[PDB]
RNA sequence: GGCCUAUCGAUCCUUUAUAUUUGCAAAAUGACGUAAAUUACUUACUACUGUGCAUAUAGAGGUGUCUGAAAAGUUACCACA
RNA sequence: GAUGUUAGGAGGGCAAAUCCGCCGAAUUUAAGCAUAUAAUUAAGCGGAAGAAAAGAAAAUAACUAUGAUUCCUUUAGUAACGGCGAGUGAACAAGGACCAGCUCAAACGGUUAAUCCUUCGUUUGGUGCAAACCUUUCGACGGAAUUGUCGUUGAAUUAUUCCAUGAAUGCCUUUAAUUUGAGCAAAGUGAGCAGGAAUGCUUCCCCAUAGAGGGUGAAAGGCCCAUAGUUCUUUUUAAUUUAUUCAUUGGAAUUUUUCAUGUCGAGUCGUGUUCUUUGAGAUUGGAGCACUAAUACGUGUGAUACAUUUCACAUAAAGCUAAAUAUA
């Protein structure tokens, strides 16, 4: 039987997340990236938007 | 979780890891610690010798705070200084640096390390090992006693 | 608790709330204080002071969150 | 029990399933913490609703280096800050009654904290334009220019939390004003010996003194 | 350990006075009615038993009447005190 | 220790030995010892400080189903695995 | 003490998730079993509420001390308890949520109980369509109570400073929040193709502070209800705005100076004993019984039985109290 018991949260350290933010952000920031995921990049006119 | 796990890789195997002989029933020698010096004495033994017994006097309320205890080894006494300011330090051999360790946190110092020689340090303390008395005194510095 | 003067006075007023009905079987009475140990005051009442009842199931207890 | 494992130290023998809890309201639980007392001071006309505590020394060996807000100010403080014990419930200083007010040097600094707070705190009139000089070591009645112009900035509550003490505490001291005399760890051991001889010469001394 | 009002501490921190350094800043109606309430109770024959072996007044008396007032009322010191008041009255008695 | 190869027993407990080593939780029980002081809660300096209990270390008191349950019969009335 | 279908009132019973009391097991664990374990759990009998109970020190500390309650984080799987085996197991401090105080009772007031209540009445307000509620002081006539209600919180006395007070005239302005029901609420039912019939496919248009959702003859922002957005009307509770004169009576707080230094809950505490219980250990809490106290310079505490003495802290044996908190 099922019951709330259940670790369904986790607990996501605060260094750890910072690092995913600014990573994330670095990430979105490279263009070739941007296209490999799907955004359609073709006519814009700088690297970061 | 559930898709990496051994019953994953066991599926179709009837006892399935648990032994086909065995035919996996829960916990054959007993329950929890029981077996313990009875039937899982040579583990006890092995594992965790000084189990069995009882030593010593009572003390019938600790109250762990009135005998509480933060140290200090001398060799990072002067960690609790500042680079910069530790340089100043060893350029002025007129002046020595005065350290709180107390209102830095700390009750005992203790003898662990090494004084740089020919530099002396004013420590306040409300513990100091002998150790640590006479490393403050061998390299011209001062201990104070305070609460 | 219905009559007229107790009802005005703004002594013992309090036991005209319907709280006050059975007292004693709810052990709120200066015996009932007693049994269950509420004069005892300090460590001397230590597995007991907000009822031995609370005291046990805060005790008993399991307090778990969502991320643990 | 078997290889290289500890012995386990749970309680789960005792039927643990109907006395167990899982908290799932936490964020929004304080959420509502929240709406509610942001409630309770807008309608309370935007004033505060703090309570403004004495410091006092937090306890024992371990912890007697601290200090931490208190209970209640007390007769002794608010006699030396010239406040009444009605004046201390109508303002928003914190109340007692069994608080001692101990040493000289916890008074004062708590005197000087009330003292603050009674300069800082303005006092909006009671009945509105009828303005009186007042009792209990309030403040006298606001104008109505002042008042008014006040409302409309911020209060000022940073006395209310706790305050930070000296930050390097690394002081200089010249080489010839110390010196190399001492023996502590010959104090501290003299010092526990010579406790037993003194305690029986202090209970002799307050045998005389009673006498 | 005690401080000390008088003498201030000292900064070690162990032994007698020691410590961080601080300054510290420091009938005859219930006797009549007591005197009237006796008159209307007596004494209680436990009390009169006492005041027979005290007023007998040897050490074995004395031995045995501190051990029965222990007894009967529980505690060494209620016993004492049972015995001073019962001193009081066989001092009175005398007069 | 017995010419050699045999002649023996955990934890807990009890008991007697042993200690310039300890404890009984805010404190004390030699001894006001030795000095000074003398209006007194004076001021130093002292290895040896009540009963009782607890320890710590060392034996002994026993478990012969002898790596240690305080344990007699019975069922052709019987049941279950 | 009876008695009354006297006159006026009340209780009964139900419902139970969480709450509060009692009363109260065993399967189970130890690979057996007896102490321990399940567990002060289940069932049983009672009482309550939208929360309940608890709560203003016969408290914790031994500090540079803290200072009603509840709750969380923690101490802590620790001190401790245990065939010291299996197993069990707190509290204080600290960080916080949140915080609220008080009154009987003695004591004090006799050229007057200054109290209390029922019945009869009577008028200064205010709503509502109407029912009707809500304020409001003033007299009777009955009773009750001195076997003690009411006032007072040491006592006067000085100065200061507030609050109740009553009348006339003035005046109820503006907003801001907050919260109901209410409404209004953008563009296409455009070609063409195949189709039972589009909300499909195309293709020409567009709207979005509404491309949430639902319904609508196949997937709809533009078909409808809705939605986003707003216009009010509703709840209360803030700010703002306005009071001015004339009037008695009463109270309270500090502050001087004198004078009063009184007071503080008994078959209860305590002790013994027994049974129970716990962390309580040469007895933690409960309970039965036996013996049974001291009065505030007392006596209750300071976790190993005791005597003898310190020192600190508290004020039992009367009572109430919001909040955070819990809810199958």
């Amino acid at each position: 039987p099922t019951k709330i018991w259940r670790r369904w949260g986790r607990k996501v350290n605060l260094k750890e997340k910072r690092y995913a933010v600014c990573s994330s952000i670095a990430a979105s920031g490279v263009t070739s990236l941007v296209l490999a995921r799907g955004h359609r990049i073709s006519h814009l006119k700088e690297v970061p938007l | 979780a559930t898709r990496f796990k051994k019953n994953r890789k066991k599926r179709g195997h009837v006892s399935a890891g648990h032994g086909r002989v065995g035919k996996h029933r829960k916990h054959p020698g007993g329950r929890g610690k029981a077996g313990g010096l009875h039937h899982m004495r040579i583990n006890f033994d092995k594992y965790h010798p000084g189990y069995f017994g009882k030593v010593g006097m009572r003390h019938l309320n600790l109250l762990k705070n009135r005998t509480y205890c933060p140290t200090i080894n001398v060799d990072k006494l002067w960690g609790l200084l500042p680079e910069e300011k530790k340089k100043e330090f060893s350029e002025n051999k007129d002046i020595a640096p005065v350290i709180d360790v107390t209102r830095k946190g700390y009750f005992k110092v203790l003898g662990n390390g090494k004084l740089k020689h020919n530099q002396p340090i004013v420590v306040k303390a409300r513990y100091f090992s002998s150790v640590a008395e006479k490393k403050i005194k061998a390299v011209g510095g001062q201990c104070i006693l305070v609460a | 608790p219905n009559h007229n003067a107790v009802r005005n006075n703004p002594k013992i007023n309090w036991i005209c709330n319907p709280v006050h009905k059975h007292r004693e079987l709810r052990g709120l009475t200066s015996a009932g204080k007693k049994y269950r140990g509420l004069r005892v005051k300090g460590h001397l009442s230590a597995k007991s002071r907000p009822s031995i009842r609370a005291n046990w199931k805060r005790r008993q207890l399991i307090k778990l969150r969502k991320c643990r | 029990v078997a290889h290289n494992n500890v012995l386990p130290n749970v309680h789960l023998h005792k039927w643990w399933q109907h006395r167990v809890r899982v908290n799932f309201s936490k964020n929004i639980k304080k959420k509502k913490r929240r709406l509610l007392r942001e409630k309770r001071r807008k309608a309370n006309g935007g004033t505060p609703i703090e309570k403004l505590h004495p410091i006092v020394h937090c306890p024992t060996q371990r912890y007697n280096f601290r200090t931490r807000l208190g209970k209640g100010f007390t007769f002794e403080e608010l006699k030396g800050a010239g406040l009444t014990p009605r004046a201390a419930q109508t303002i928003g200083i914190c109340y007692d009654k069994r608080r001692k007010n101990r040493s000289e040097e916890s008074l004062t600094k708590n005197v000087e904290r009330l003292l603050k707070y009674k300069n800082s705190l303005v006092m909006i009139p009671l009945k509105k334009n009828k303005a009186k000089k007042g009792i209990g070591g309030i403040p006298a009645d606001a104008d109505k220019n002042t008042i008014k112009e006040f409302r409309n900035k911020k209060p000022l509550l940073s006395i209310f939390k706790k305050e930070k003490n000296t930050k390097p505490f690394y002081e200089t001291i010249e080489v010839s004003k110390i010196d190399k005399e001492f023996l502590a760890y010959k104090t501290l051991r003299r010092a526990k010996l010579a406790e037993r001889r003194k305690n029986c010469r202090q209970q002799k001394k307050d045998i005389k003194f009673k006498s | 350990g005690r401080k000390s009002t008088i003498k201030p501490a000292t900064g070690i921190a162990v032994g007698f006075n020691s410590g961080h350094v601080v300054t510290k800043r420091n009938s005859k109606r219930k006797e009549l009615i007591k005197d009237v309430v006796r008159e209307i109770t007596g004494f209680s024959p436990y009390e009169k038993r006492i005041i027979e072996l005290i007023k007998i007044g040897t050490s074995a008396s004395t031995k045995r009447s501190l051990k029965y007032a222990k007894k009967k009322l529980g505690t060494h010191k209620r016993g004492k005190a049972k015995r001073e008041e019962i001193q009081k009255v066989v001092i009175l008695q005398r007069r």
